[PDB]
């Protein structure tokens, strides 16, 4: 089975270091991807401030 | 030209919104542009052994049937029977089997009749389905290889309803020598209305080029665009919507409704499932998760945020004001 | 002689007709609604809002009208603030349905039956092919084609008529300007002037509306030429000529919702409030009685239906589970249609017919207060000479003029600078009840929201309640029991069971959803 | 074993929070992956666009 070889990849030493390391940093991944969501969904915000920015180099 | 109008899981508002023609009205359609309407539900005269004695004759090909209307779906259940839809002493798929392999042209119209429509939303009690299309899958009742004897496939009017135009000048069309300048598009749609998009000629495009939304209902419509806020699907949806006006006046989107994308083969788009209904679904609460036609979640929103930084003042205030 | 009569057309959907006749009456008689969809069926689990665009697929013709009790039912169970304006537009809206309804069905789905050969006798018969023939008919094509206007008035506020979902929870989606208004109001009277007044009547609006009682009418259709030649006037005299007064009976007793809020006293929606707060009264009319409606007292029987089910069950609790019509069928079952009956007291849960004859009838009612419809016309038509295929018609046609003159007065009454929508929550429970005077009677939504989902969702339409089958007591349905003693001329053609089927307007679409 | 480590790491309160943050945003991840193979889908456009825009400049 296809899957199965997934798993047989996850047992490869090396395989397994990286997915180790990986989740070593997954915090910093988490903390990277949460501060894109929070950079999306203020996204309209930094808008109306590049808005603003240029409204005042427009007058 | 004769034409025999059935309704199958209809609600007949594709034949209110047929009556509501100008230019041809419904009855300069009937009488002087030739077409010889056999029956219809809503307005034949005839009933019982008559109306029978009409449908059969048609059916075994007694007398010419030319055009084929069929309105509403194709109703199946239970158990594939189709007698939750008994017309005329038989289920009414096995009228649709005869009628559609004996007209010279099947038009269905409206999404029930084109690709199953709201019945056909799960969990689709009455197993209906389209005449050449189920959503989006062609094939429906008929199978993707029909063809009527004119050669076509089933003509889809889609919208719910049809607007009426979009049905009465490909009547014309016909009766005026004109079928040969019908081209349908992928989904047996006439592409002189279906090449459009909704939102081709909406008056709120210009709001959507700035990005400025519609923040609510009522008042809240005399600006912006319904894109962002409620789910309006007008760039996503084929129709001519805005270019032909309904009733001659206004659109939904015109409206301050959202497009519901009614004339796209997924109507109701995700079966009305909670959420959905007047919001415009939306990853991490400002990406859309439709994006307009052709264009891809990149590209769109890098440029929205342009826009929105371009956007004119006119743009962020009301403009259809009392 | 047992009559099989399928299709009977032009009631907006798939109806046979079963008749027993003897001595060429109908003795018995059974309706059947052959066509379901299970929109009820379909709206569970859905979105709480999916109503608002299911249930005007209910029907082409009143989709409005569902439209418009469905908004109404989200407004109670999420217990909204309704602008003024909301109110007025869901009015007019409402209102100009039904006023496309009027001419459309009477023209195409009606009035056609009287070119049947069956009144060739008639020294009216000439006048009557040459006005209501199908399609070439001198009143048939302007009725037909004029029908339109109301409806796009429609359109104005609603973008498009049918298939708007424009009435939302706290008012509507639109904003009307001050061009929408002007041109609905032109619209309306370039209408009411070129087919009510011109055609139909051939007075003004004024005038009709003077007739008070059936003596009223009858000097009315003699006062003068123009309302002699009139639609209206040579209508009635056909009828009473060829004899449509003289059957279609049926029940007597009558089912009104009401509709049209007064916009000051249902700015927030509740069921308790909904009765005062009517325009066109709602009111149950049994037993030669006057009754409040009571939305608790409706239930819907599935003995005859395609449904399973062992005890009638209001619509809160109801349920929509069909069962194979080859099995119903073994267990007497023969329509699609629900049976919806009304509880009266001293009376039972009874059939009641809907309509713009009940409308009218409750109308007739006491007590109206001064927003209120309060018109002693059909009560005294009722004790005149009593229902019949003549009088339910008269009784649709009446309300041409009358809401012509509401949706008029509701376009003046708009103002324009003020709200249409005040944002509702949308609350995850609620238990809605909205209810509207389609153009053939009460339609009823009751709804629940559970988890923010359509838990429940049943509709009961007018036809639903005319058509509806036998209850578990074998009672016949309104239309059922008009069809009993109709005249049977010609078992080949027999056009009388059309004459009683769509004197109701009877809409299959509807009446199965 | 390897792969019984991954779901060791899996365990660590740290490793499962930052990954259910992930989880949390996975939209947003998902829909960029689908905006950037929409992007690719489109690359011919986008450089036929590109094209047309230098040959105004050329011309
Ligand atoms: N009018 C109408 Fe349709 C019916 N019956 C609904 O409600
Ligand atoms: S208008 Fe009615 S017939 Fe079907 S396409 Fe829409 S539900
Ligand atoms: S431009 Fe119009 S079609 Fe919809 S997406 Fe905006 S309201
Ligand atoms: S819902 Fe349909 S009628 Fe036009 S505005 Fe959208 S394609
Ligand atoms: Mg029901
Ligand atoms: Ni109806």
């Amino acid at each position: 089975s296809p899957v199965d070889g997934i798993r047989r990849r996850l047992d490869d030493p090396q395989v397994a270091e990286a997915l180790n390391s990986l989740l070593d940093h997954a915090d910093l991944l988490a903390v990277l991807v949460k501060g894109l969501d929070g950079f999306v969904r203020r996204g309209d915000d930094i808008a109306n401030n590049l808005t603003s920015a240029i409204g005042e180099l427009k007058a | 030209a004769s034409v025999l109008w059935f309704q199958g899981g209809a609600c007949s508002g594709n034949t209110m919104s047929f009556l509501n023609a100008d230019e041809p009205n419904v009855v300069d359609l009937i009488v002087d542009f030739g077409l010889d309407l056999l029956w219809h539900p809503s307005l034949g005269l005839e009933l019982g052994n008559n109306a029978q004695k009409v449908f059969w004759d048609c059916a075994k090909g007694e007398r010419p049937l030319d055009i084929f209307v069929f309105e509403g779906t194709v109703i199946e259940a239970p158990n594939g029977t189709g007698q939750m839809d008994m017309f005329a002493g038989r289920p009414m798929k096995d009228w649709v089997t005869d009628l559609a392999g004996a007209a010279q042209i099947v038009v269905a119209i409206g999404d029930c009749a084109c690709f199953g429509g709201i019945p056909a939303m799960e969990p689709n009690p009455s197993g209906s389905t389209g005449l050449q299309f189920h959503k989006r899958e062609k094939g429906g009742f008929l199978g993707p290889d029909f063809r009527s004897k004119m050669g076509l496939p089933v003509i889809n009017v889609p919208g719910c309803p049809a607007h009426p135009d979009w049905i009465t000048q490909i009547l014309v069309a016909l009766a005026t020598g004109r079928a040969g300048d019908i081209t349908l598009d992928d989904l047996h749609r006439p592409e002189t209305f279906f090449k459009t998009f909704t939102q081709t000629g909406c008056t709120r495009v210009q709001f959507f080029e700035y990005k400025q939304s519609t923040l609510s209902f009522g008042e809240g419509t005399r600006t912006g665009c319904l894109f962002y806020e409620f789910g309006c699907r007008g760039p996503m949806t084929h129709s001519p919507c805005n270019r032909i006006l309904w009733n001659r006046q206004s659109s939904k989107t015109r409206a301050g409704m959202p497009c519901l994308g009614c004339t796209e083969p997924e109507f109701p788009h995700f079966d009305l499932a909670p959420g959905t209904v007047f919001k415009t679904q939306k990853v991490s609460g400002m990406i859309p998760k439709e994006v307009p036609e052709g264009t891809d979640h990149l590209t769109y929103m890098g440029l929205a945020a342009a826009a929105r930084i371009a956007a004119p003042q006119w743009s962020k205030e009301d403009m259809f004001v009392v | 002689l047992d009559l099989f009569v399928s299709p009977l057309g032009r009631v907006e959907g798939d109806l046979d007709v079963r008749v027993t006749i003897n001595d060429g009456v109908v003795t018995s008689a059974w309706t059947e609604a052959a066509m379901f969809r299970g929109f009820e069926i379909i709206l569970r689990g859905k979105d709480p809002q999916a109503g608002l665009i299911v249930c005007p697929r209910i029907c082409g013709i009143c989709g409005g009208s569902h439209l418009y009790k469905s908004a109404y039912a989200l407004d109670t169970a999420w217990r909204t603030h309704m602008p003024p304006n909301a109110t007025l537009i869901r009015n007019i809206c409402q209102a100009c349905e039904t006023l496309q309804s009027i001419p459309r069905y009477f023209y195409a789905l009606f009035a056609i039956d009287l070119t049947n050969k069956n009144y060739a006798k008639s020294k009216l018969y000439d006048e009557a092919v040459r006005r209501f023939a199908p399609y070439v008919g001198t009143s048939y094509q302007p009725g037909v084609v004029l029908s339109a206007k109301p409806v796009e008035v429609y359109a104005i506020f609603g973008g498009q008529w049918p298939x708007s979902s424009f009435m939302v929870p706290g008012g509507v989606m639109s904003a009307p300007t001050l061009s929408d208004v002007t041109r609905a109001i032109a619209i309306l009277e370039h209408w009411n002037d070129n087919w009510l007044e011109k055609q139909w009547l051939g007075c003004s609006v004024d005038r009709w509306l003077e007739n008070k009682t059936w003596n009223d009418v009858l000097a009315w259709v003699d006062e003068n030429e123009s309302q002699y030649n009139s639609d209206c006037g040579f209508f009635i005299r056909y009828c009473l000529d060829v004899g449509l007064d003289k059957y279609g009976q049926g029940v007597g007793n009558y089912l009104a919702t009401g509709t049209y809020f007064e916009p000051s006293l249902y700015e927030n929606p509740t069921i308790e409030g909904r009765n005062a707060a009517l325009i066109g009264r709602s009111g149950v009319f049994a037993d030669g009685r006057y009754f409040e409606f009571d939305q608790a007292n409706v239930t819907e029987d599935v003995t005859h239906s395609f449904y399973e089910g062992n005890r009638p069950l209001h619509p809160f609790e109801g349920e929509t589970i069909p069962v194979n019509p080859e099995d119903g069928r073994r267990q007497g079952k023969y329509s699609w249609a629900k049976s919806p009956r009304y509880a009266v007291p001293g009376l039972g849960n009874v059939p009641l017919e809907t309509g713009p004859l009940a409308r009218r009838m409750a109308a007739s009612a006491p007590d109206a207060e001064t927003h209120q419809d309060d018109d002693p016309l059909f009560a005294d038509i009722y004790n005149a000479i009593g229902p019949s295929v003549m009088v339910r018609q008269l009784a649709r046609m009446h309300e041409g003029p009358k809401y012509y003159k509401w949706v008029r007065q509701w376009l003046d009454d708009l103002e324009l600078k003020e709200s249409f929508y005040t944002k509702p929550v949308e609350y995850a429970e609620g238990k809605g009840f909205g209810s509207t005077e389609a153009a053939r009677g009460a339609l009823s939504d009751w709804i629940v929201i559970e988890d923010s989902k359509i838990k429940n969702y049943q509709v009961v339409t007018p036809t639903a309640w005319n058509i509806g089958p036998r209850d578990a007591s074998e009672v016949l349905g309104p239309i059922e029991q008009a069809l009993v003693g109709s005249p049977i001329v010609d078992a080949e053609d027999p056009v009388e069971l059309g004459h009683v089927a769509r004197s109701f307007d009877s809409c299959l679409v509807c009446t199965v959803h």
